[PDB]
């Protein structure tokens, strides 16, 4: 039973996993890509800022 | 899961810092890749043997330093890996996850958990490349290793530090009296002294998925996977990562034996991972030294193996135990990697294949194989009995040798040719039969005493178990005497000759 | 508290609970073992009286 559960928490991790897979190619048709350049860009000018 | 969310948040929250501050603090652009070895420019100020961060993925460390370029041996497949990647250096030299975590759990070389069982929990990181201990660090080895083997592992012991070879060709039975050495070690790792508890670690290079896990199956169904580190790198990963296995795995030895606690660690089949320098030297633009091999490689084995040391009360009274296995084609003791290694260790085990073909499954040469701890770092009752057996054996088996030349007075009339046939054909043992220091010194005294000449070699078979069933039975006396004091008395020489001349009737 | 989504945990501490008085011990060596042995005291004190006398003899 302790190792069919170890299963189950494997197999569950690959489910979370083709679903992550799954939302990044979701991610990659919806237009998701001018807030996050101007948020990382905003980051990168922070990050060089600090030094 | 729970777990899952957090974690990642956590460390995508320390990679947003890691990007956030000091830039990268270097990089480098591919040069070119192939076999597990690339090429790379930028890395102007890289340290030695530092790791360094792939834009796909893959793993690296920095064997060469060239004025430019920059030699990259790959930790995984080249696949991923392209032109004009991005390589981030990690800021730190190459190390591997210590502690006592990596106990019951399977790691890659570079200590990633692979067995599938969850993160590993280490006290901290090791370099991979230690320096080993000095002459004072050092200690001479005298707490014995328990082998487990009823055989001449038994008369001539390893003992507590000794880097004992294990020669022969494959399928000899290296890994056989490994895995017996490692089952063995349960006896004393299952209490409380941690004196004593030797907590065993796996190198499995250059060996099949499919046999190290049939190896660990075999661990875990004996209980032995509770105190054994599978830390290795199979045949499949690249090159490299059999390279630095054996390194990783003396980095965790080392951590036992920097503690205070024992570790036995066996290098099983070392010859692939100097094969694996071999492929990184071809294409890292390293010539080759002597036949084909770089010049390293008796370096490396230096480093690797002499990391192996008992150390002194001063650093702990330690012991870093090492079983080195070599397989050499065709017996030949004297190639280039077998002589490196036969100079690199204390003493060898040789397996001969005609041996295993023979029928005497240990299939050990009592006249090649010898050792520094003769008569010592023994248990104390099997060092009196056989301190210098293994002279004795080697003497009959030449004498056999020229009772065959001329027929003389020789064969069956002499007691020595006698004693020896009876002692070799005693040395023998089945594979997964882990026998305790107790039940062995009888064995050996009847041999060594002479008590043998009427029980014919056929019937030292079945005299054996008879034996060892007469002690464990009615005379559990004195056994238990031997195996609480760890030395035979006179009390006990005499106890011992007592049952030795009661059952030579039998 | 290695098992999270046990559901047989109980049944089988249930069965093991259930299954610890196995069956009586029979015990009962007094039928055939205690009558070969007073045939052995018997005839034995015959035995030994028989070679005692012989030596004597
Ligand atoms: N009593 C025994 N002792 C040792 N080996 C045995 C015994 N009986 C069978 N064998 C076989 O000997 C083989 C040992 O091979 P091994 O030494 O692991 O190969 P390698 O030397 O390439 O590691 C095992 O596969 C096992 O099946
Ligand atoms: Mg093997």
């Amino acid at each position: 039973w302790v190792r069919y559960e170890a299963s189950l928490r494997q197999l569950e991790q690959r489910q979370l996993a083709k679903s992550v897979v799954s939302r990044v190619q979701s991610e990659l048709g919806n237009p998701k890509f001018q807030e996050k350049v101007l948020q990382q860009s905003i980051s990168e000018i922070e990050q060089l800022l600090s030094k | 899961k729970a777990q899952p969310t957090e974690v990642s948040s956590i460390l995508e929250e320390r990679i947003k810092g890691v990007s956030d501050e000091a830039n990268l603090n270097e990089t480098g652009r591919v040069l070119a890749v192939g076999d597990g070895i690339a090429r790379v420019f930028g890395l102007n100020n890289i340290q030695a043997e530092e790791l360094v961060e792939f834009s796909s993925g893959v793993k690296g460390m920095a064997l060469n330093l060239e004025p430019g370029q920059v030699g990259i041996v790959l930790f995984g497949s080249d696949r991923l890996v392209k032109e004009g990647e991005l390589v981030k250096r990690t800021g730190n030299i190459v190390d591997v996850p210590v502690g006592p975590g990596l106990l019951g759990r399977v790691v890659d070389a570079l200590g990633n958990p692979i067995d599938g069982k969850g993160p590993i929990d280490a006290a901290g990181r090791s370099r991979a490349q230690v320096k080993a201990p000095g002459i004072l660090p050092r200690r001479s080895v005298h707490e014995p290793v328990q082998t487990g083997l009823k055989a001449v592992d038994a008369l001539v012991p390893i003992g507590r530090g000794q880097r004992e070879l294990i020669i022969g060709d494959r399928q000899t039975g290296k890994t056989a009296v490994a895995l017996d050495t490692i089952l063995n070690q349960k006896r004393w790792n299952n209490g409380s002294d941690e004196s004593k508890k030797l907590y065993c670690v796996y190198v499995a290079v250059g060996q099949k998925r499919s046999t190290v896990a049939q190896l660990v199956q075999t661990l875990e169904q004996h209980d032995a996977m509770k105190y054994s580190i599978i830390v290795a790198a199979t045949a499949s990963e690249a090159a490299p990562l059999q390279y630095l296995a054996p390194f990783t795995a003396a980095s965790i030895g080392e951590w036992f034996r920097d503690n205070g606690k024992h570790a036995l660690i066996v290098y099983d089949d070392l010859s692939k991972q100097a094969v694996a320098y071999r492929q990184l030297s071809l294409l890292l633009r390293r010539p080759p030294g002597r036949e084909a091999y770089p010049g390293d490689v008796f370096y490396l084995h230096s480093r690797l193996l002499e990391r192996a040391a008992k150390l002194s009360e001063k650093e702990g009274s330690g012991s870093l135990t090492a079983l080195p296995v070599i397989e050499t084609q065709g017996g030949d003791v004297s190639a280039y990697i077998p002589t490196n290694v036969i100079s690199i260790t204390d003493g060898q085990i040789f397996l001969e294949a005609e041996l295993f073909y023979k029928g005497i499954r240990p299939a050990i040469n009592v006249g090649l194989s010898v050792s520094r701890v003769g008569s010592a770092a023994q248990v104390k009752a099997l060092k009196q009995v056989a301190g210098s057996l293994k002279l004795f054996l080697a003497q009959y088996r030449e004498v056999a040798a020229f009772a065959q030349f001329g027929s003389d007075l020789d064969a069956s009339t002499k007691q020595t040719l006698v004693r020896g046939e009876r002692l070799t054909q005693l040395l023998k043992q089945n594979q997964y039969s882990p026998l305790a220091t107790e039940e062995q010194v009888p064995l050996i005294y009847a041999g060594v005493n002479g008590h043998l000449d009427g029980i014919e070699l056929s019937r030292i078979g079945e005299f054996e178990s008879s034996f060892l069933s007469y002690l464990k039975s009615n005379h559990n006396e004195l056994l238990t005497e031997i195996r609480e004091k760890g030395e035979l008395s006179k009390e006990l020489l005499a106890s011992l000759k007592s049952a030795t001349e009661s059952f030579v009737a039998t | 508290s290695v098992l999270k989504n046990t559901s047989v945990i109980d049944k089988i501490e249930s069965y093991v609970k259930q299954y610890k008085p196995v069956k009586i011990d029979a015990s009962k060596q007094l039928q055939v073992i205690e009558s070969f042995e007073k045939h052995a005291m018997t005839n034995a004190k015959e035995t030994e009286s028989l070679v005692s006398k012989e030596l004597k003899d």
